[PDB]
């Protein structure tokens, strides 16, 4: 016999649980008692198949830390995968963020700098967000700095050029430090030939 | 019967009814096997009876296996070539680097459930 | 045939030869420098019914391997196959290659058939009870059970059944060092083989026929 | 029986080190030290693997530790610089110099991205 409450238990499944365990739901709340329990035989199973996607996946999307782990996850035992999935995959993650943050600083301006060392030195959640947002909110600091910077130190043209793009938007900023400041240049090296 | 090679893999009818896998024709040097300390290359799918591995005897060789809803390969000194194919038709090669592990469609970059067509050593 | 590994150069006369790239594979031995004989059906597209396999040209492209004890090393000779001339009534037929291998000899042919009890063996490329394709050829051991029209019929001894790809293999006796050719592998029960079961070790071959040979290679 | 009073400037207790932190230590001149990191530090390594991270107190000047340390990225420094010699895997070193009160990198978070092994940290 069934539980009485044996297919609430089943469409409970199909909202959470992942493609296998899901569409194997599907077949047990559409059909009847029999649907139910092939259902319940190989739901250990099926549970077990959508794990391993997972954490296939992971072996293929994340960093140097987790990929390993996960390719070692993926030949593990059913109850030694969950707990990887659960939470043992979190401190291999944890560390490729560590390094990419680090990374950063290396290469970044000012305030991607400082933003990055105050990362490192905090919690992983305080990492997450600065890879996620924080990092941009930096290096738009430093773009504008640097625009400043040339709106006061180049020749006329890049002084000017730099004046208009430091009123306009981010968008503005960025395009002129990649190219706009690169012809201002040679406009100011224009006007010192022909006026030589 | 003759005793003639049709290059037909032998037992394939008994690995269907007890592995879910089925294979066709190859020139001979692959093999299917258990997967205890004895692996080669091994494939993982979400049916069947989960995964089995396969034996290399000589190289070059080929065998032209199918696989269902094939998640991921791992392969051992040597490079393999696979060949798997899409719900729409649409076969692709991948690959996959030697000691190391792949995925595919499903577990890959595109999500799709894609078969198994052709297990190539190099 | 399921037995011992051999690579001595006692049956460095046998051949194995493949039909088109992965169509036909089959077993056969030396009756000359240009001449290998080997098994009708091999060329027919019904197995086993070698009735239109006509004399000429191959329809598929053939080659065949001369003294390759060993399928992983280089040793041994590489000739196509250029015509085919089968026999009249029996499942035989000899191949005439391109180029003559003059460094190989061939087998003797039998004066006359076998008798039940005679202890016989054989050598081919086929099938083993755990390979699919071996990697070199294997020798066994088998029994005349009796004489029929035109063909002997044997059984392995201690289990050693003829398998798949055993087909236009040689059966031999041997006699004071000396070889002889006494018959061709047709068909087999494949017991003990890899991939399949059944109890039985029964097999056939049709008889060696030495006239069906002198009048072809010195036609 | 007892054992001689002799310094061979073996880093002390570098086995227990080693099951406990998974770094290991051999030779140096004995005024660098390994201690906890709260509050306390001085010459901080980051890696990925052993108990993730530890710190190193300098005694006096000039000072030197060649301990070993798989999988470095990142090092901190403080009042001091520091100069750093790591390894790639094909057995080649390089020395880095890292400025003082500043945070560095090296190949895994620096400009070639290799998985370099930390070989001797050398204080100024």
């Amino acid at each position: 016999p069934l539980p009485a409450n044996v297919r609430a238990d089943i469409v409970g499944y199909w909202e959470t649980g992942g493609a296998g365990l899901k569409a194997a739901a599907e077949q047990a709340l559409l059909g009847g008692d029999e649907a139910i329990r092939k259902f319940l035989a190989d739901a250990p199973s099926i549970q077990h198949d959508d794990n391993r996607i997972d954490a296939a996946r992971m072996a293929m999307t994340g960093g140097s830390g987790l990929r390993q782990a996960a390719k070692d996850a993926i030949r593990l035992s059913p109850a030694e995968l969950e707990k990887f999935l659960l939470y043992g995959y979190e401190e291999p993650l944890d560390d490729d963020h560590k390094v990419e943050i680090a990374r950063l600083i290396n290469l970044g301006g000012p305030g991607v700098r400082e933003a990055g060392k105050a990362a490192l030195q905090g919690t992983a959640e305080e990492r997450e967000l600065f890879l996620n947002s924080g990092q941009y909110t930096a290096q738009q600091d430093d773009n504008r700095v640097d625009v400043a910077r040339l709106a006061t130190t180049g020749g006329p043209n890049v002084q000017a050029a730099a004046k208009v793009a430091l009123r306009g938007t981010p968008e503005d900023m960025v395009e002129f430090l990649e190219v706009g400041q690169f012809t201002a240049r040679n406009r100011d090296q224009e006007h010192a030939t022909i006026a030589e | 019967p003759q005793a003639v090679e049709d290059f037909s893999y032998p037992g394939a009818a008994k690995i269907q009814a007890e592995t879910g896998a089925i294979l066709k024709r190859g020139n001979g040097h692959m093999l299917m096997t258990s997967c205890d300390g004895s692996e080669d290359i091994q494939v993982m799918s979400r049916t069947g009876q989960k995964d089995f591995c396969f034996n290399v005897m000589a190289k070059p060789a080929y065998l032209t296996l199918e696989v269902p809803q094939a998640y991921g390969i791992w392969t051992s000194a040597d490079p393999v070539k696979t060949t798997i194919k899409d719900t729409d038709g649409t076969a692709t090669v991948i690959n996959a680097p030697a000691n190391d592990f792949t995925g595919y469609g499903e577990a890959g970059s595109t999500g799709e459930p894609t078969t198994l067509i052709e297990l190539r050593v190099a | 045939t399921v037995g011992d590994p051999t690579t001595d150069a006692k049956l460095d006369f046998t051949a194995r030869l493949t039909i088109g790239t992965d169509y036909r594979s089959c077993s056969g031995a030396l009756v000359d420098t240009q001449w290998v004989l080997t098994a009708a059906s091999c060329f027919a597209d019904d197995p086993n019914q070698p009735d239109t396999v006509a004399a000429g040209k191959p329809a598929q492209l053939t080659r065949a391997t001369v003294g390759r004890a060993d399928s992983n090393i280089a040793n041994g000779y590489v000739r196509e196959v250029v015509e085919l001339v089968p026999h009249p009534e029996r499942d035989m037929v000899l191949a005439r290659l391109d180029k003559a291998i003059p460094d190989i000899a061939p087998v003797r042919l039998a004066s006359d058939a076998p008798t039940a009890g005679t202890p016989l063996t054989a050598v081919g490329f086929g099938r083993t009870k755990d390979e699919w394709v071996p990697i070199q050829r294997h020798q066994g051991a088998f029994t005349v059970t009796s004489v029929t029209a035109g063909a002997v019929n044997v059984t392995g001894q201690g289990g050693d059944a003829i398998c798949a790809g055993d087909t236009g293999g040689p059966l031999l006796q041997d006699k004071n060092g000396t070889l002889h050719l006494v018959g061709v592998n047709n068909r087999s029960m494949q017991g003990g083989c890899y991939g399949s079961e059944t109890t039985s070790t029964d097999a056939i071959a049709a008889m060696s026929d030495a006239d069906f040979v002198t009048q072809t290679v010195n036609r």
